[PDB]
RNA sequence: AGCCAGGAUGUUGGCUUAGAAGCAGCCAUCAUUUAAAGAAAGCGUAAUAGCUCACUGGUCGAGUCGGCCUGCGCGGAAGA
C-alpha cells in the first residue's frame, strides 16, 4: 500500500474505491498495487 | 486408459542423430525411454531425410508408452533447404533475399498439405507465401 | 459488428445458402474444439462444400430473418445456441450421419436432436438418407 | 604440380598448429563429458551453473565443429579438382574454386578464436621500447629493435607515429615511444611485451668481443574517454556548524563552517576559510572533488601494482627472442621457433614469430 | 456488465542457426479453417509448460458508454 497524492489504475484488475471518503485503489491480482489517499 | 494427456511437440534438428545429449532431459521430465525415442528419431529420419530440422509430436500414455506423430518441417528451414539461403528478415532495406518460382513453391505446397489437414489446401498454399515474405524472401511466378 | 452493412452481410450470405440447399441438420455443441473444428469444417470441404460455416446466430429475429424464403419451420429453432447447416451438393444426402458420428466421437451435446427437414418436420432421426 | 592443390596443403599448414595446440581430439572429447553433465534433470536447481555451461558448450562448438568439418574438406577440396583436371570439366574446374573458400572461411572462423584473446585488440597502441644498461651496444640495439618493428608496422599497413624519443650519447637511442595507429594495432603486438635478447660481436668496444645485451618492448593501448568523479549529490552528506569565534557576536552566530562527508566512502572534507556559507561550500565541494578523484587514481594504481606482481616474479621468463647473430640464428625461446634468416628478420619477417606466438599464447 | 465455450493453423516462425519458442534489443505486420482468435495485454518459468484478456456466439434481457464545455466540493494540507 503506497501513500501518494496522485493515484491511478496501475493494472486492469486495479479498481477504484472511496472507503470512508478516502480514495483508495485495491487489486485482486497483485497485492502490490494497493493504494491510499490520493 | 490415457491416450493424449502428456502432449508434447518438439524435435529440434533432425539433421543430426542421438537426441540424448541436447534434448534428452526434455523427455526426462517424466522419465521417458531415451533409446526407444532415439531409435524412433532415427527410424524417422533415415526413411525420409536426415539433413534438416523436422518437428515431432509425441504423447506418452499410461505405462510410459508413447505414440509418434511426425510433423512437416517448418517453412523457415524448408525454404532454407528449398531456396538454400542464409539470409533472412530483420532488415528489409538492408538484407532481403531473392525470389522463388511458383511451381517450386507448389512442390512445397504439395508436401505441406500432404502432412497437414485443412478445408482448402490451395487456401493454405497462399499462407506459406506470406510466411516467406515475412522472412525477407521474395517469391514470384 | 458496425452496423447493417456488416449485419446484412451476415444475413445475405446466409440468404443465398437457403434457396438451393435442402437439409436442416443442427447441433448445439458448445465445445468448438481445435481438432473438431478441423474435422467438421474439413468434412464439409471433403464431402459437401464450403457453404457450411459455423454460425450460431440462432436468434428468432436474426437467423430466421436469414431464412424467411424457404422452410418457415426453421423459425422454431429460434432458442439457444444451435449450429444451422443446410446441404447444397446433393439434397438431403449423408451430411447428417457422419456429423452424428461426431456425436459418437464425443460431440458434447446436440440440444433437441430432431432431423428438422426431409420429413419436413421434427423428431424423425433421419434413418433414411436420400443419397 | 598445382597452385590450387598446394594452397590446400598451406591451409593444412595453418590448420595443424591449431590441431596440435588446442588438442581437437581432447577438446572434442571434453564435450561428451559435459553433455552428460548438462543432460540432467537436477541442473535446474543450479541455473547459474547451466547458464555458465549453456554457452560453454557453444564455445566448444566453433572450435571443434569447425575443425571436425575441416579435416573432411582437405581430401574433398583436393579430390574434386583431381577428378576435374582429368576430364577437363571446366565447370568442375570452377566448382573447386569456391571449395577453396569453404575451409579458409572456416579457418577465418578460427581467426576469431585467434583474436578472441583480448578486450582491446582492435585498439590503437603504443610501442614503448626501453634499453638495458649494456654500455653503448645496448643503446644501439634499442635503435636496431626500433627499426625492427618500425619497418614491420609499415610492412603490414599500420600507421606508425613516433611520439617520444631519446637518443644515445655516443650512438643509438635510449627509449623511443612509437604509437602504432590503426585497427588491430594492439591485437598483433600484444605478444611483443617482454625483453628481447641480442648476442653479437660488439663493434663499439675496441677489443670487440661478444656482448649479450637486452632490450625490453612494453606495449599498452592507453585509449579511454571515461572519467567518473561521481559528484552525484545522492552521496555527500553536508554538515554545517559554527566556527571557533574571533569576530565578536557575529561569527559565533553564523553557521559558516561546512563539512562534506562521503556516504559510501566516509572521507570528510571541511572548510572554514571565508566568511560565507555559500563561499565555503564551493571550496569544500572542490576539495572533496579532489580527494575523491585522487582516491580513484590510487585504485587505478592498486590494480596496476597487483598486475605487475604477476610479472615481477617471472624474472628469466620475460625473454622473447634470442638474436644470436654470431652464428646467424634466431631463437624464439617462448615457443621454440628457430630461424636462420637474420638478414630477413630485420626486414620484419616476424609473421612466423606471431602465428606461432599468438595462437599458442 | 455477468455466468457458460473456443481462444486456433502452419510456427520449436528468420536472431549471427547458445537460450526467450504468442514474452529483454530481436523483425514484421501473412494467408487460411471461421460463431471467433492480435505471430499479441499481463503473470510466469534458463526456454517451454500453464492460467486470463483481447475479439466472437448463447443466455437472464434494457438503455448504456466514452469525452468535451462548466457551477460548486474532495485528496494533495505536517510546527512548536
Ligand atoms: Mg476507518
Ligand atoms: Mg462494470
Ligand atoms: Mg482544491
Ligand atoms: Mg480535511
Ligand atoms: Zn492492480
Amino acid at each position: 500500500m503506497k501513500v501518494r497524492a496522485s493515484v491511478k489504475k496501475l493494472c486492469r484488475n486495479c479498481k477504484i474505491v472511496k472507503r470512508d471518503g478516502v480514495i483508495r485503489v485495491i487489486c485482486s491480482a497483485e497485492p502490490k498495487h494497493k493504494q491510499r489517499q490520493g | 486408459a490415457k491416450k493424449v494427456q502428456a502432449y508434447v511437440k518438439l524435435q529440434v534438428a533432425a539433421g543430426m542423430a542421438n537426441p540424448s545429449p541436447p534434448v534428452g532431459p526434455a523427455l526426462g521430465q517424466q522419465g521417458v525411454n531415451i533409446m526407444e525415442f532415439c531409435k524412433a528419431f532415427n527410424a524417422k529420419t533415415d526413411s525420409i531425410e536426415k539433413g534438416l530440422p523436422i518437428p515431432v509430436v509425441i504423447t506418452v500414455y499410461a505405462d510410459r508408452s508413447f505414440t509418434f506423430v511426425t510433423k512437416t518441417p517448418p517453412a523457415a528451414v524448408l525454404l532454407k533447404k528449398a531456396a538454400g539461403i542464409k539470409s533472412g528478415s530483420g532488415k528489409p532495406n538492408k538484407d532481403k533475399v531473392g525470389k522463388i518460382s511458383r511451381a517450386q513453391l507448389q512442390e512445397i505446397a504439395q508436401t505441406k498439405a500432404a502432412d497437414m489437414t485443412g478445408a482448402d489446401i490451395e487456401a493454405m498454399t497462399r499462407s506459406i507465401e506470406g510466411t516467406a515474405r515475412s522472412m525477407g524472401l521474395v517469391v514470384e511466378d | 459488428m458496425a452496423l447493417n452493412l456488416q449485419d446484412k452481410q451476415a444475413i445475405v450470405a446466409e440468404v443465398s445458402e437457403v434457396a438451393k440447399g435442402a437439409l436442416s441438420a443442427v447441433v448445439a455443441d458448445s465445445r468448438g474444439v481445435t481438432v473438431d473444428k478441423m474435422t467438421e469444417l474439413r468434412k464439409a470441404g471433403r464431402e459437401a462444400g464450403v457453404y457450411m460455416r459455423v454460425v450460431r446466430n440462432t436468434l428468432l429475429r436474426r437467423a430466421v430473418e436469414g431464412t424467411p424464403f424457404e422452410c418457415l419451420k426453421d423459425a422454431f429453432v429460434g432458442p439457444t445456441l444451435i449450429a444451422y447447416s443446410m446441404e447444397h451438393p446433393g439434397a438431403a444426402a449423408r451430411l447428417f450421419k457422419e456429423f452424428a458420428k461426431a456425436n459418437a466421437k464425443f460431440e458434447v451435446k446436440a440440444a433437441a436432436f430432431e432431423g428438422e427437414l426431409i420429413p419436413a418436420s421434427q423428431i424423425d432421426r433421419l434413418a433414411t438418407l436420400p443419397t | 604440380i598445382n597452385p590450387v592443390n598446394n594452397r590446400i596443403q598451406d591451409l593444412t599448414e595453418r590448420s595443424d598448429v591449431l590441431r596440435g595446440y588446442l588438442d581437437y581430439d581432447a577438446k572434442k572429447e571434453r564435450l561428451e563429458e559435459v553433455n552428460a553433465e548438462l543432460e540432467q534433470p537436477d541442473v535446474w536447481n543450479e541455473p547459474e551453473r547451466a547458464q555458465a555451461l549453456g554457452k560453454e558448450r557453444s564455445s566448444l562448438e566453433a572450435v571443434v565443429d569447425t575443425l571436425d568439418q575441416m579435416k573432411q574438406g582437405l581430401e574433398d577440396v583436393s579430390g574434386l579438382l583431381e577428378l576435374a583436371v582429368e576430364a577437363d570439366d571446366e565447370e568442375t574446374f570452377n566448382e573447386a574454386v569456391a571449395e577453396l573458400d569453404a575451409l579458409e572461411e572456416k579457418l577465418a572462423q578460427l581467426e576469431f578464436r585467434r583474436m578472441f584473446s583480448g578486450e582491446y585488440d582492435s585498439a590503437d597502441c603504443y610501442l614503448d621500447i626501453q634499453a638495458g644498461s649494456g654500455g653503448t651496444e645496448a643503446q644501439d640495439w634499442a635503435s636496431m629493435l626500433e627499426r625492427m618493428y618500425l619497418r614491420w608496422a609499415e610492412s603490414r599497413g599500420f600507421k606508425t607515429e613516433i611520439i617520444e624519443e631519446s637518443e644515445g650519447e655516443v650512438a643509438g637511442i635510449k627509449s623511443v615511444t612509437i604509437k602504432i595507429s590503426g585497427d588491430y594495432a594492439y591485437g598483433w603486438l600484444r605478444t611483443e611485451t617482454g625483453v628481447h635478447r641480442l648476442v653479437r660481436k660488439s663493434p663499439f668496444d675496441s677489443g670487440g668481443r661478444r656482448h649479450t645485451s637486452f632490450s625490453s618492448a612494453f606495449v599498452y593501448p592507453e585509449v579511454d574517454d571515461d572519467i567518473d568523479i561521481e559528484i552525484n549529490p545522492a552521496d555527500l552528506r553536508i554538515d554545517v556548524y559554527r566556527t571557533s569565534g574571533a569576530g565578536g557576536q557575529h561569527v559565533n552566530r553564523t553557521e559558516s563552517a561546512v563539512r562534506i562527508t562521503h556516504i559510501p566512502t566516509g572521507i570528510v572534507t571541511q572548510c572554514q576559510n571565508d566568511r560565507s556559507q555559500h563561499k565555503n561550500k564551493d571550496q569544500a565541494m572542490k576539495q572533496m572533488k579532489a580527494k575523491l578523484y585522487e582516491l580513484e587514481m590510487q585504485k587505478k594504481n592498486a590494480e596496476k601494482q597487483a598486475m605487475e606482481d604477476n610479472k615481477s616474479d617471472i624474472g628469466w621468463g620475460s625473454q622473447i627472442r634470442s638474436y644470436v647473430l654470431d652464428d646467424s640464428r634466431i631463437k624464439d625461446l617462448r615457443t621454440g621457433v628457430e630461424t636462420r634468416n637474420t638478414q630477413a628478420v630485420l626486414d620484419g619477417s616476424l609473421d612466423q614469430f606471431i602465428e606461432a606466438s599468438l595462437k599458442a599464447g
